[PDB]
This record gives structure tokens, C-alpha cells and sequence, in this order.
């Protein structure tokens, strides 16, 4: 768990990320600081909480027993639960906290697309491509 | 129970000038059960099932995903090859399947396990070669 400071809805400003901010994410609008007289003079107000809940399965049981590893074991994480910047990034997305904020406390692939046939990727780049 | 599974198809057609699919026999391995001879008897007589429907689901239990049907109408046994070894504790056979028709329907799933939507079909009469 980590918090991150609010912005204050009277006054943060609507922005458009550039190529490196949506990459760790048509128009997509982020939201900034800025600074005003409830915003006192900071860019937030109050905080909220950012999560990333790690659930001990009967896979997880293994990899603990047999000693897997960090690496191992976090690969293996990551296929199930969510990361703690992702939750983060969720709520940038709805406008709660800041990519400032979030951030702070924070063998060759190969791929196929035949017209316009989707597959089943989960690269960010080759999206729903074989 | 099935143990493995093969089955294919190829185009005749080419871009480089149309040509016609050639739809396989579904082969298929198993364990020698209560089922053989009945299996032998209809490759023997050459009596076709009305139906035959092979089922894959994900690792986990009976509640898990069925992600892939394969339907099968109008169904011959067109092979069955079986025997054994002195090492095997429970022998194993293949099963080779001719059909008229054939459909088949796979399930995708999103991250957590859950279906992604409806199933994607596929179907397509072999005997008079159109679409089903």
C-alpha cells in the first residue's frame, strides 16, 4: 500500500500526455497540480490510497515452498494480480492524483497480424495481434 | 478420455494466378475402455453416429472453461489402430474420425479467467462444400 495526494478538483489543469507518459498507460487527458487559494497554494488537497493485493493461491504455494524466487514469483504475479502503479494509473485516468504523484511513490518476440483478424497478445505495442 | 488429438485442412487455391479444402480425419488417442469394441464394430460395419463433440477445457476442474468444441455430424470411425507393451500399465489407442460436417467453437478469456465474450464459430459442411 502507498497513498498519494489528492488534486483538488476547483483547480487542476486538463493536459494531453505525450508519447513516454502513454506508453506507461483517442484523446487521453491527464490532470496537473497547478496551485490557488483552497488549493493553498499547493496542487492537492487530502490523500487517497493506492493498492495492489497480493492473493496466496495454490500456485503461489508452490513457488514459496520450492524457493522460486522474487523474479520468478513476481512474473508469476504479475499474470494474476495487478501492480501498485496500476492501480495508481487508474486513478489518473479518472482524475484523482496526479502521473507526478503516482510515479513518486512508486529471445526475439514475434507477432502476426492477418487484416483485420484479432488474436489473443498482451503486448502494448502489438495489441490483439497473433 | 482423451489422451492427445490431431486434426488439420488445406487450400488448394493460390494468388499467384480457385482451388477447394481438403478437410483431415480427427485422430485422436485413448486408453482401451468399455468403448473399443463398439468403436470397432462401427468401423468394421461402416455405421456412422449422428454426432460426435470433442471437448477441451482449462487445467483446474469440472467448473474451469470449456475453451474449445469441436462438433462433428455424420460421423464414421474410419480407423482404429490399438495395441500394447509390457511396461504400460494402462494401454493406449488411436482413433482416426471422417465426418460430413464439422463446427468449431472457441471460447476466448480475459486475465482473471473469466469468458471474454461470446464463443468464435467456425463451421462449414464438407459433403457439399458450403458454408454451416
Amino acid at each position: 500500500q502507498r497513498l498519494v495526494r489528492t488534486l483538488c478538483p476547483d483547480c487542476k489543469e486538463p493536459y494531453e500526455a505525450d508519447k513516454e507518459q502513454r506508453k506507461l498507460f483517442e484523446p487521453l487527458i491527464l490532470y496537473r497540480a497547478t496551485g490557488c487559494p483552497k488549493c493553498n497554494h499547493k496542487g492537492y488537497r487530502g490523500r487517497t490510497g493506492i493498492h495492489e493485493l497480493l492473493l496466496v493461491d495454490d500456485a503461489l504455494q508452490e513457488l514459496i515452498h520450492s524457493e522460486a524466487g522474487e523474479q520468478a514469483m513476481e512474473k508469476h504475479i504479475r499474470a494474476t494480480t495487478p501492480s501498485i502503479r496500476d492501480d495508481g494509473l487508474d486513478k489518473v485516468r479518472q482524475g484523482i492524483t496526479s502521473l507526478e504523484e503516482v510515479m513518486r511513490v512508486t529471445a526475439v518476440d514475434m507477432f502476426i497480424k492477418i487484416g483485420d483478424v484479432k488474436g489473443e497478445s498482451k503486448d502494448k505495442t502489438h495489441a490483439e495481434e497473433i | 478420455d482423451v489422451l492427445a488429438w490431431s486434426w488439420g485442412m488445406s487450400q488448394s487455391g493460390s494468388m499467384h494466378m480457385a482451388g477447394k479444402v481438403n478437410v483431415q480425419d480427427l485422430s485422436f488417442t485413448k486408453y482401451i475402455d468399455k468403448s473399443t469394441p463398439n468403436l470397432m464394430m462401427a468401423c468394421s460395419s461402416g455405421k456412422h453416429y449422428p454426432q460426435a463433440k470433442l471437448t477441451i477445457r482449462k487445467a483446474g476442474g469440472e467448473n474451469q472453461v470449456e475453451y474449445l468444441i469441436i462438433t462433428l455430424k455424420e460421423v464414421l470411425v474410419s480407423s482404429v489402430s490399438t495395441g500394447g507393451s509390457g511396461g504400460e500399465d494402462r494401454l493406449t489407442e488411436n482413433v482416426t474420425l471422417n465426418f460430413a460436417q464439422v463446427q468449431v467453437d472457441y471460447q476466448p478469456q480475459k486475465a482473471d479467467g473469466a469468458k471474454d465474450g461470446g464463443p468464435v464459430k467456425y463451421g462449414w459442411n464438407i459433403r457439399q462444400n458450403v458454408q454451416a
